[PDB]
């Protein structure tokens, strides 16, 4: 260290050896933190907060685990961010990507120990990634022209995605919820159209998908409690002191009777507006804002059910379900469309009452009721159903699939090994390492079930080398089996994203040779 | 056993007699705290709904199955 | 059988700790069950006093 000080007090610098040591330690620690939750027989983690009022949760999601821990190592933040954006993009694949990145870094440390320049490793990995992505692309199977095959593929994808999460206790049941719900969207990717309602009590197998719609709102006093053959007007307008006549006007008179007269005129304005609303021929009114108690009795006298305070999401979901439009100004009854439903009533679930719409016209939005015996169970169930719906929507958008259970990783590794056997120099030693990373995802899975991972991986490699391109792990017994027969199916987009993101994150981290830290901002104690 | 302990009865003998009487016919035997022994329970007019027992068993089993899935504890912010 | 060595003991320790905590809670509330069970009095840190036999309240 030079005698002259270039830095302030508290600033820090680490150079090549220490920089690489710190980065590799952080990356490997992050990978091994979440290795344990991979595959059909992974376990869950308990997270409790020291600061956030002792909040408690039980989770298996990789992104949820990584977004909550307080990492301070700079090399771990890159992995956390990559996992987060993977979750934001496809919604599945959060654990495989970070495990693969950690394995790549673990191989790179030994490669550096063998006196190989980082740039050589980077070039070898780039070529290996190109070959692996080509081999994956050539293996895709594209259905979608035939309805029954596509629906069977959707069921297989949902079952594969739900196998590692708690819902696997009732894997068939919840599968029927995951497919049908998505098929209600009629090709729209709006996942906000599916509302998930979770409420305590009852068992996990009592959950269902409603054939109509459910609102957790209330109707006004002295209005009908149920209507048959309803006609629905959906509005977004002010009804509590509607006369925000936005000008800066004021009342300046010389007598109290004039104030009384102006008050009466104010009431007549609301009466006229309510009459104009009723001119449409409705018997149900839904508003997103509050409704004062004078229009409440005006609606009650006319035998019209009124719903108040149904926020933007509720208004849009009802517009999708029934088919009306969100109207205002009520001057042209002919140009506005009304929603229709066969019955509206009130149902009682647990300890609460909800408004139930049955016999709806379109049905392009749905609601799901989750039941369970604990808050953590309900939260994890929602967290898993979200992944299932996300992957199903991705598959519907782009319908080409691959095989899971270690088939795809073995295919990629075989292609990379064949490429590496053809090239001269040190780069070959890099590419082989790449393959040894891809064959670690299957091994880990077997390691979570207590099987002899080495023998199974050797058999799988031997089978893939001779042309059996559909071999994979059969985990209900722990053998080698056909993935097409057993129905282990995944989407192409998720695997491609996992591969590309892991490769780019490893390349980004591997190029760092010097870490510089500024003086931390001191928390003001007193 | 708990019901036998809280009433000052001998738990081992009481549970053995309960099992012996349930294994040879009648299935309404129970602990009588008024008599201090084991007798038919409907003669004492103590009954309860079925939903209570069914819900209790189902919720308890589900919670145990959920607990058995955990293998780690992590401290967060 | 011959192999599959388990090199980590943390999961077993965590499972045993969970078992112990649950059994401790059950044993604590055992005494309130039955027609011949007694009540418990809880004094909150603020200073409020409750006397109860209900399990959820306790
Ligand atoms: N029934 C199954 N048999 C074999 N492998 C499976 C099965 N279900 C899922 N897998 C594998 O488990 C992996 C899924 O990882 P998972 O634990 O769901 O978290 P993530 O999908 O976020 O990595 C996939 O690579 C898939 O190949
Ligand atoms: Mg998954």
């Amino acid at each position: 260290l030079a005698p002259v000080n270039i830095f302030k007090a508290g600033a820090d610098e680490e150079r090549a050896e220490t920089a690489r040591l710190t980065s590799f330690i952080g990356a490997i620690a992050i990978g091994d933190l979440v290795k344990s939750t991979l595959g059909p027989k992974g376990m869950d983690k308990i997270l409790l907060s020291s600061g956030r009022d002792a909040s408690l949760m039980v989770t298996n999601d990789g992104a949820t685990i990584l977004k909550n821990i307080g990492v301070d190592n700079p090399a771990a933040k890159v992995l956390v961010d990559m996992s987060r954006v993977q979750d934001d993009e496809v919604g599945d694949g959060t654990t495989s990507v970070t495990v693969l990145a950690a394995e790549l870094l673990r191989e790179a440390e030994s490669l550096i120990a063998k006196k190989i320049h980082p740039q050589t490793i980077i070039a070898g990995w780039r070529e290996a990634t190109k070959a692996a992505r080509e081999a994956l692309l050539s293996s895709a199977v594209d259905h979608g022209s035939d309805e029954v095959k596509f629906r069977q593929d959707l069921m297989n994808i949902a079952g594969t995605t739900l196998s590692s999460k708690l819902l696997t206790h009732h894997k068939d049941h919840f599968t029927k919820l995951a497919v049908e719900a998505v098929l209600r969207l009629k090709g729209s990717g709006n996942l906000e159209a599916i509302h998930i309602i979770k409420k305590l009590g009852g068992s996990l197998a009592d959950s269902y998908l409603d054939e109509g719609f459910l609102l957790d709102k209330k109707i006004g006093v002295n209005q009908p409690k149920r209507i048959e053959n309803a006609k629905i007007l959906i509005a977004n307008t002010g009804m509590d002191t509607d006369k925000i006549k936005i000008f800066g006007s004021r009342v300046r008179v010389d007598s109290t009777a004039k104030v009384a007269e102006i008050e009466h005129a104010e009431k007549e304005k609301m009466k006229e507006k309510v009459e104009r609303i009723l001119k449409h021929g409705i018997n149900c009114f839904i508003n997103r804002q509050l409704i004062y108690n004078y229009p409440e009795q005006l609606f009650g006298a006319a035998g019209v059910m009124a719903i108040e305070h149904a926020d933007f999401a509720g208004v849009e979901r009802l517009a999708l379900v029934t088919g009306g439009e969100i109207a205002s100004t009520f001057d042209h009854p002919e140009l506005v469309k009304l929603g229709s439903c066969k019955l509206i009533e009130e149902v009682m679930i647990g300890e609460d009452k909800l408004i139930h719409f049955s016999g709806v016209a379109l049905g392009e939005a749905c609601t799901i009721v989750l039941r369970g015996a604990t808050q953590q169970i309900l939260d994890e169930a929602e967290r898993s159903l979200h992944d299932a719906l996300c992957v199903l929507a991705q598959t519907v958008k782009d319908s080409r699939t691959v095989y899971g259970g270690g088939c795809s990783e073995m295919l990629m590794a075989h292609a990379v090994t064949q490429l590496a056997n053809r090239t001269p120099g040190k780069e070959a030693v890099a590419m082989e390492s790449y393959a040894k990373a891809l064959r670690m995802l299957p091994t880990i899975i077997a390691d979570n079930a207590g099987y002899d991972s080495a023998d199974l991986v050797a058999q799988l490699r031997a089978a893939h080398s001779e042309g059996n391109t559909t071999a994979g792990l059969d985990m209900r017994e722990g053998t080698i089996g056909d993935m097409a027969i057993l129905g282990i199916t995944e989407s192409f987009q998720v695997k491609r994203q996992v591969l590309l993101s892991a490769a780019e994150a490893a390349e980004v981290i591997l190029r760092v040779d010097n870490i510089i830290k500024a003086a931390p901002r001191k928390r003001v104690p007193d | 056993s708990t019901l036998a302990e809280n009433a000052g009865l001998n738990p081992i003998s009481t549970v053995t007699e309960l099992r012996n009487r349930h294994a040879q016919g009648e299935k309404t035997a129970g602990i009588n705290v008024r008599k201090g022994g084991i007798s038919n329970i409907l003669e004492e007019l103590v009954v309860q709904p079925l939903l209570v027992s069914v819900s209790a068993l189902t919720l308890a089993t589900e919670t145990v199955r959920s607990i058995l899935k955990i293998d780690d504890v992590v401290n967060t912010r | 059988g011959k192999g599959a060595y388990q090199d980590r003991d943390k999961p077993a320790q965590i499972r045993f700790s969970n078992i112990s905590a649950a059994k401790a809670v059950a044993d604590a509330i055992r005494t309130s069950l039955g027609p011949k069970g007694m009540d418990k009095m809880i004094q909150d840190g603020k200073g409020d006093v409750t006397i109860t036999n209900d399990g959820a309240t306790i």
